[PDB]
């Protein structure tokens, strides 16, 4: 809405209320839109007796389709906007603005993969709270997006080149952030959940989990025309939202159909002792709150 | 494909409970669901519940909600059906039954509602009754008219089910009846069994019935005579 | 509650001739629909599935057929093993609480036989016990259905008999049938002519067999 | 400088505690900062170490803040210093993992020897203590040998690890063979 001349201001994007708010507000989202036919929550507050709580609900087959949310400033607040377009998310800005409200935000939950958000409008950026640190999650931005189309009969396809000239600008970031001389190799999840192994998301409703080990088998600095992603609709499921399992139907639908943008990535570092002049970087997320943060690091809440 | 075989038949006096089991062998166990159906003699099918196995959560009949229990050890490869409560009407044979849900252990899961495996079933009887062989008693051969003539056992006031009935040691089976038991008011059960045989035949031929009866360990033969 | 009816109760047929059995829902169930064969003394065994997928090792002369509240299980052509007692499953609902049918008894239609009818009176070991057991046997007839009265001195009972019914003879496809009247021996030795007498499609009359105590 | 004994092909379970009951960001690594296993959200993360398959978590504590490494089938060379990372602060435990097998699976004849091997990690220096069944006492560093069983000696014996004030008990069946004189 109006800049503020002459006003430097302090963001930092890892210690932002706007991202916990928002976490709650697609928690509060799924519960009442999204209902499971078998839900399990664990609960061992007891000594030495767990009780693992059991909800057995109605669960109609629902086209589940995010809707843009817009966080306009709550009461006794404002909302302050960083407009340097290259900023990190972390420091001083001295270029800021008074907004009434955020951009439009769709709230998608995924892992590995960001979609259908923001791109960086210069180069390519990547964000973390501790780049040293080698388990803190690095937060990719894209400014350039790259088509990824899936389907229900079992898989994703993506442009090979422009995911390609995709790696190619992220491992020159990397470097520039990590060491001029590194070599910088992408490689597969090194395991966990389901969830955050694959490329997850929920097309038409339904939880897609896709093998991502192609995306993410290149070295750097040191095929055919679509990469093709095996995936599988799951039923049987682990929430995001907290600790627990939930169960959801069969497919109704012969035709499941998305087409996406990708708009960043979620990557994290293999890092240890090692005296080789190379880094190591595999998909991640899982963190729900890293994809709020990937669209609100430029936005702080002060009070008046 | 998984074969069931559950335990053994069951006796309960009104007012207890009864635990079955049931092994399931030769697929992966946690990719099936588990069902329990009962048969009360004479009646048909009742659904009681069923198991989701990999998830250890089971769903029940509202009618027996609140005093059925389903469960399964994965450890055993066994399902359990508790019923607290017993009484007369509970009386029933029970099968356990399962079905394929897909790849569980990956995440497929199909929810199916029917029933592709069954086991053999196991009689639980539920009564005030004491076990008890039965008294064996002849039905002679009379004047019976023709060629033919009728003979045969009453086998009476035994308790529980069942009595196995054979005749000569197994080597007359021809023109055999041996008629489904009936519940008599006294709590007992009694049945008949009855061969036609050539009328020609009765004063060479000797006839004897078998009766026997596990649960008492009861064994009894029995002449039956002209006159 | 979903309650599924089948009908009818019993179905006659004649051996190698078409079967068309019906089941019917309360509400919509979809096509979550299941069709079971059960034999006496055996566990049931699943036929059709989803209203109309056959189960494996299940022949072709099974079909199912219907959506919604209206199903039905045809069978091309009756072979000996196909007779038997069928129910249908519905398994829509959530949570689940599914439902049978109360079974449509598939048997073996055949010409009419009338009953050969037998009469027994209580053994003297049991008169010795106390109790008289008196039993009326009724062999290799068809239709199953037969009445069967006791007349004590021509006086017609009620309340102190029970009768049996065989399965269907799996070589010439009759039923038997036993009734048999309980007294103590104090009302047993307080009459003198004991009769039963049956009713059956096959008799122009009613066959009466009787004998006299003592 | 908390030290935990484990014994080879067993189950061990490293202890890590917030300071609040809630499910938090936590992450465990090795001493050369190789990251063993984590929590992202509400799922967990393995990462590219050579514990990978043999390490879990038990994510129904983590709602009380506990957030346990739990290391299955134990290897000799599992033996590390391991650290857990929560609430920017660090936990240290040293896991030192032992193995003890007799010289012989097969049955044993009266008079003749037997010989135990423990089997240590580099750095670590036990003491091991055994006892048969009759009470047959024998000590000593990594191998311990009886010159001659007796009957008696047939059974379980019960030998006992000293490391780092710390110790872990074996059980070893041994057969030693009756005869006719
Ligand atoms: C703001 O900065 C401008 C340019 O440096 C300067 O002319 C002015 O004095 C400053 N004060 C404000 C806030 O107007
Ligand atoms: C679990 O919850 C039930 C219902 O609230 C409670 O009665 C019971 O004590 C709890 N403990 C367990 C493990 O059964
Ligand atoms: C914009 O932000 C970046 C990254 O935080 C910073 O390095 C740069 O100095 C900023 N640009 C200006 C004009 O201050
Ligand atoms: C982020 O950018 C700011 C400038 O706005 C800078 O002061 C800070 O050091 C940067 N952080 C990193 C880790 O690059
Ligand atoms: C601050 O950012 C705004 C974009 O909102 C831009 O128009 C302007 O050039 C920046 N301020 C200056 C003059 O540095
Ligand atoms: C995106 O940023 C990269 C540097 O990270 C740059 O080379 C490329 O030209 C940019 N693309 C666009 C569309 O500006
Ligand atoms: C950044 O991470 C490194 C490596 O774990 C750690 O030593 C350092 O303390 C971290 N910095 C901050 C400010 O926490
Ligand atoms: C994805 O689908 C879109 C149409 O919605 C198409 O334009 C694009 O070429 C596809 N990209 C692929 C297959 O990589
Ligand atoms: C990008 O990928 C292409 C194949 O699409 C490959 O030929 C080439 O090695 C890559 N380009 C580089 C390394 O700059
Ligand atoms: C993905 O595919 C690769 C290559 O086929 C395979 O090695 C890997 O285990 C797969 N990952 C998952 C999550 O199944
Ligand atoms: C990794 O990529 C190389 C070439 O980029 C390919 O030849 C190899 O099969 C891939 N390996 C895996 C694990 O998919
Ligand atoms: C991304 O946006 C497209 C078009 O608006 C939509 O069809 C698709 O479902 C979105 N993807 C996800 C994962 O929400
Ligand atoms: C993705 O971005 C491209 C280029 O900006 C656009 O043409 C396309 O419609 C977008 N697709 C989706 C699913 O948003």
């Amino acid at each position: 809405e109006v800049v503020l001349v002459n006003v430097t201001e302090n963001f930092n994007m890892w210690k932002n209320d706007m991202v916990e708010q928002m976490h709650e507000d697609i928690i509060s989202l799924w519960d009442q839109s999204l209902k499971p036919c078998v839900k399990l929550t664990p609960l061992c507050v007891g000594a030495g007796s767990c009780n693992t709580s059991v909800i057995t609900q109605a669960c109609p087959k629902v086209s589940f389709e995010p809707i843009p949310i817009h966080y306009c400033a709550p009461a006794g607040f404002a909302i302050l906007k960083c407009n340097n377009k290259t900023f990190n998310g972390t420091g001083p800005c001295t270029n800021v603005s008074t907004v009434q409200c955020t951009h439009g935000i769709r709230p998608v939950v995924s892992t590995q993969l960001l979609l259908n958000g923001s791109l960086a409008e210069e180069e390519v950026v990547i964000r973390s709270v501790n780049f040293t640190d080698n388990a803190k999650t690095i937060i990719v931005q894209l400014n350039t997006s790259v088509e990824i189309n899936c389907t229900g009969a079992g898989h994703c396809n993506i442009a090979r080149a422009k995911w390609n000239n995709t790696l190619k600008q992220i491992a020159s970031k990397l470097r520039e952030q990590f060491g001029n001389n590194k070599t910088i190799i992408f490689k597969q999840s090194s395991g966990g959940d389901p969830e955050i192994v694959t490329h997850s998301f929920n097309c038409g409703g339904e939880f897609f989990y896709c093998n991502s080990t192609q995306l993410f088998n290149s070295t750097w600095f040191n095929g055919s025309d679509t990469i093709t992603l095996p995936c599988r609709i799951k039923q049987i499921i682990n929430m995001w939202q907290k600790v627990g399992k939930a169960m959801y139907a069969p497919p109704i639908s012969g035709q499941i159909r998305c087409s996406s943008n990708i708009t960043g990535l979620l990557l994290t570092r293999d890092g240890g002792n090692s005296n080789n002049e190379s880094e190591i970087f595999r998909p991640g997320g899982g963190d729900m709150r890293d994809n709020w943060r990937s669209e609100l690091y430029k936005y702080k809440v002060v009070k008046i | 494909e998984v074969q069931l075989v559950e335990s053994g038949a069951e006796v309960k006096k009104p007012g207890s409970s009864v635990k079955v089991s049931c092994k399931a062998s030769g697929d992966t166990f946690i990719r099936y669901s588990f069902t329990w159906v009962r048969q009360a003699p004479g009646q048909g099918l009742e659904w009681m519940g069923r198991i989701i196995t990999i998830l250890d959560v089971a769903h029940y009949a509202p009618h027996l909600q609140g005093r059925v229990t389903i469960t399964a050890d994965k450890s055993t490869s066994t399902v359990y059906l508790e019923l607290r409560n017993l009484r007369s009407d509970d009386t029933a044979v029970y099968f356990c039954a399962g079905v394929y849900e897909g790849e569980a252990d990956e995440g497929e899961y199909d929810n199916n509602g029917f029933l592709k495996h069954w086991g053999q079933g196991t009689l639980v009887t539920v009564s005030s009754a004491s076990t008890k062989g039965p008294s064996v008693f002849p039905l002679a051969p009379s004047s019976t008219s023709g060629g033919t003539a009728a003979l045969g056992c009453l086998v009476k006031d035994y308790f529980p089910e069942p009595v196995t009935v054979s005749w000569n040691s197994g080597a007359l089976t021809s023109g055999v009846h041996t008629f489904p038991a009936v519940l008599q008011s006294s709590g007992l059960y009694s049945l008949s069994s009855v061969v036609t045989v050539p009328s020609s035949s009765l004063g060479t031929q000797t006839y004897i019935c078998n009766v026997n009866h596990k649960p008492s360990n009861t064994k009894v033969d029995k002449k039956v005579e002209p006159k | 509650d979903i309650v599924m009816t089948q009908s009818p109760a019993t179905l006659s047929v004649s051996p190698g001739e078409r079967a068309t059995l019906s089941c019917r829902a309360s509400e919509s169930v979809s096509s979550d629909l299941a069709w079971y064969q059960q034999k006496p003394g055996q566990a049931p065994r699943l036929l059709i599935y989803g209203a109309s997928t056959r189960a494996t090792g299940v022949p072709a002369r099974f079909s199912g057929s219907g959506s919604g509240a209206e199903f039905t299980l045809t069978i091309s052509s009756l072979q000996s093993e196909d007779f038997a007692v069928y129910y249908c499953q519905q398994y829509n609902n959530w949570p689940p609480r599914y439902t049978f049918g109360q079974g449509t008894r598939l048997e073996i239609k055949r010409t009419v036989a009338a009953p050969s009818v037998f009469i027994f009176p209580p053994s003297d070991e049991q008169l010795k016990s106390g109790t008289a057991s008196v039993v009326c046997l009724l062999n290799n007839f068809y239709p199953r259905e037969a009445k069967v009265q006791w007349k004590v001195d021509n006086a017609l009972q009620s309340g102190n008999s029970q009768e049996s019914v065989t399965e269907q003879d799996s070589k010439d496809s009759t039923y038997s049938l036993s009734s048999t009247l309980t007294l103590s021996k104090a009302d047993y030795e307080k009459h003198k002519v004991y009769a039963c007498e049956v009713t059956h499609q096959g008799l122009s009359s009613p066959v009466t067999k009787s004998f006299n105590r003592g | 400088k908390k030290v935990v004994l484990g014994k080879k092909g067993d189950t061990v379970e490293l202890t890590c505690t917030a300071s609040q009951k809630k499910s938090i960001q936590f992450h465990w690594k090795n001493s050369n900062q190789i990251k063993i296993l984590g929590n992202q959200g509400s799922f967990l993360t393995k990462g590219p170490s050579k514990l990978n398959d043999r390490a879990d978590s038990r994510r129904s504590l983590w709602d009380q803040g506990n957030f346990p490494l739990i290391i299955k089938n134990l290897k000799i060379e599992d033996s590390d210093t391991y650290i857990c990372e929560v609430e920017d602060q660090k936990e240290e435990v040293q896991l030192l993992v032992f193995g003890l097998t007799a010289n012989s699976d097969t049955h044993l004849l009266q008079g003749q020897s037997l010989t135990l091997t423990l089997e240590s990690p580099p750095g670590s220096s036990p003491s091991v203590q055994c006892r048969s069944p009759r009470g047959k006492n024998i000590q000593g560093g990594k191998t311990l040998s009886v010159s001659q069983l007796e009957l008696q000696d047939s059974g379980t014996w019960t030998c006992t690890v000293l490391q780092n004030q710390k110790k872990v008990e074996f059980k070893i069946d041994i057969v030693v063979l009756a005869f006719q004189k």
